């Protein structure tokens, strides 16, 4: 199951 | 060895076509079982396995939910990336992504891992502890100080900790008579003619799993890798994988030479010859 | 950073006459993951599925392009791979052999 992290560069 | 999860992430930037495409694979171990492909017609996180098939559409549902979400951010992370490194924007880029983790013998995180590339090269990676990273450039030190004053690694170390192992623990259950269990290769050797002064034999290792293999010629005991062709290891097409291994010999010799094959899937290891 | 695709052509397994099996272009370490392939067959392009696009610990993009076909003595069989890192595409014969 994935990893659920919305993170922006 | 011990087992792993893991997912690669690759974002593409179509600046011509002003979108971008977000693929993932993930795998357990060396098989792949699940993919998402942001340019298929209503893209969705989809079985490429057959024992993960059984999975509700809850799971299914959520998987498809976060690839979609993550694609989303990757638009821009593509747009910031560029940013960062003053570059154009004609061309096509691309970020890339892998995390995962190892099973331990106790069912908790023996290691896991997480580094990100920008166009082939490293940018960023998660440091061993879980909790501090390493920028290989200034464009990367601005994303980990980001990435460190919303304390990212946390989420990621709670990730691989926590539900990386466990979900990793289910899939080695709901596919164990192919992810647990080894699979032998299918051995034989070919000769093959060519001058006057030699003649090419060829040792084939066929639909084994693990990828992980040992092919070696030996000359009456005596090693001969020195002139060995030794092809690169290749997908069968349906989950295992080839290998082979030659070198030539005077047009005699062909019983004074010997392929030795071992393969965890094998009992004891091998020794082959030509008949 | 660009990288030459490496290709593989092969069946999946050993090539017997009549008896129906999967021929394999297997294409390696290339970068970008832009790429064209089509499988030939007397020199012409055919029905073809692949595999998803994955890529190594280096970063370089692999993936199997593959067919159910039938091997005879008549039939030549190939593989022809565009990239932007080559000059014209790269046409690779398959060698039941090796």
């Amino acid at each position: 199951a994935l990893l659920r992290s919305a993170t922006y560069y | 060895g011990p087992h792993s999860l893991s997912y690669s992430y690759t974002a593409v930037s179509r600046p011509d076509r002003g979108d971008s495409r977000f693929f993932i694979v993930g795998y357990v171990d060396d098989t792949q079982f699940v993919r998402f492909d942001s340019d298929a017609p209503n893209a969705k996180m989809e079985p490429r396995a057959q024992w993960i098939q059984q999975e509700g559409q809850e799971y299914w549902d959520r998987e498809t939910q976060i690839s979609k979400e993550t694609a989303q951010n990757y638009r821009v992370d593509l747009n910031t990336l560029r940013g960062y490194y003053n570059q154009s924007e004609a061309g096509s880029r691309t970020i890339q992504r892998v995390y995962g983790c190892y099973l331990g013998p106790d069912g908790l995180l023996l290691r896991g891992y997480r580094q990100d590339a920008y166009d082939g090269a490293d940018y960023i990676a998660l440091n061993e502890d879980l909790r501090s990273w390493t920028a290989a450039d200034m464009a990367a030190q601005i994303t980990k100080r980001k990435w460190e004053v919303v304390n990212e690694a946390e989420g990621e170390r709670s990730y691989l900790q926590g539900r990386c192992v466990e979900w990793l623990q289910k899939y080695l259950v709901m596919g164990k008579d192919t992810l647990q269990r080894a699979e032998p290769p299918k051995t034989h050797v070919t000769r093959h003619p060519s001058s006057d002064l030699g003649v090419t034999l060829r040792c084939w290792a066929l639909g084994f799993y693990p990828k992980e293999i040992s092919l070696s010629w030996q000359r009456e005991g005596q090693d001969q890798s020195q002139d060995m062709e030794l092809v690169e290891t290749r997908p069968s097409g349906d989950g295992t994988f080839q290998k082979w291994a030659a070198l030539v010999v005077p047009p005699g010799e062909e019983q004074s030479y010997t392929c030795h094959v071992q393969h965890e899937g094998l009992q004891e290891p091998l020794t082959l010859r030509w008949d | 950073v660009a990288r030459p695709p490496k290709v593989q052509v092969y069946s999946r397994h050993p090539a017997e006459n009549g008896k129906p099996n999967y021929l394999n272009c297997y294409v390696s370490g290339f970068h970008p993951p832009q790429i064209e392939i089509d499988l030939l067959k007397n020199g012409e392009k055919m029905n073809a599925e692949q595999s998803d696009l994955s890529f190594s610990k280096d970063w370089s993009f692999y993936l199997l392009v593959h067919t159910e076909f039938t091997p005879n003595a008549v039939d030549q069989y190939s593989c022809r791979v565009k990239h932007v890192t080559l000059d014209k595409p790269k046409i690779v014969k398959w060698d039941r052999d090796h």
